[PDB]
């Protein structure tokens, strides 16, 4: 049925976080508030698309503008970033309720040091509009054309002519 | 007296304390400090791969921070 091309080793080598999964989460909603812009429209290219292989330019920028946010963190108060997401991972759940000390001195450090602020409950819950440069896919699933429906019924009802017309029976 | 009821029912005492004792130690034991993550829902699953992966030890249970970072 064709070719399945698709893009090659070369460009498959991003600069991976080398995190694990407590710091990732550990941060989360500051990271999720100050790296939205590479976010959206990389999601948005992952809907609209509905390919994987189209949105690989979006796809290495998120990585990208991790870094920036992650080392971000390095030259400030990483000491009770360290000191948070160390004591996530011993919780099964990764669950917050139980570190709420450590999620005030990271915010503590994080709102003068660097300003970003605590999202609120359902803050990151919300749809939004991202501004995009590429055109919506004319076709995203690459339909192909459609078969022309049958005529449409039309015109007065006419009596059946001659009746019943079935056997001998007539009127 | 009635506390000789104590000794008797004091093996039960170490009876039902030790399995808790030996799944919650060997857990810190076998994950390496941290209790063994639990996963409901394919998204935590994915999670610990995703952990175990990066580990290079190949492990999930040893996580790094911002050192590899640079």
């Amino acid at each position: 049925p064709g070719i399945v091309e698709l893009p090659t080793l070369e460009d498959l080598k991003v600069q991976e976080v080398k995190v694990s999964s407590s710091v990732l989460k550990a941060a989360a909603h500051h990271y999720g508030a100050q790296c939205d812009k590479p976010n959206k429209e990389f999601m948005l290219c992952r809907w609209e698309e509905k390919d994987p292989r189209r949105c690989l330019e979006e796809g290495k920028l998120v990585n990208q503008c991790a870094l920036d946010f992650f080392r971000q963190i390095k030259r400030h108060c990483a000491e009770p970033f360290t000191e948070y997401w160390t004591c996530i991972d011993y919780s099964g759940l990764q669950l917050f309720r139980h570190c709420r000390k450590q999620q005030a001195k990271f915010d503590e450090c994080v709102l003068d040091k660097l300003g970003w602020v605590r999202p609120d409950l359902g803050e990151l819950s919300k749809v939004t509009k991202v501004k995009t440069d590429r055109p919506l896919p004319e076709n995203p699933y690459h339909s192909r054309a459609r078969p022309e429906p049958n005529p449409e019924a039309e015109g007065d009802l006419k009596p059946a002519k001659h009746g019943s017309r079935l056997f001998f029976w007539t009127m | 007296m009635w506390f000789e009821i104590l000794p008797g029912i004091a093996v039960m005492a170490a009876c039902l304390f030790i399995p808790g004792m030996a799944t919650a130690h060997i857990h810190k034991f076998t994950n390496g400090g941290k209790e063994k993550r639990v996963a409901h829902f394919s998204y935590q699953w994915n999670l610990m791969e995703r952990d175990r992966c990066i580990s290079g030890v190949n492990r999930y249970h040893v996580t790094k921070g911002l050192e590899n970072i640079d």
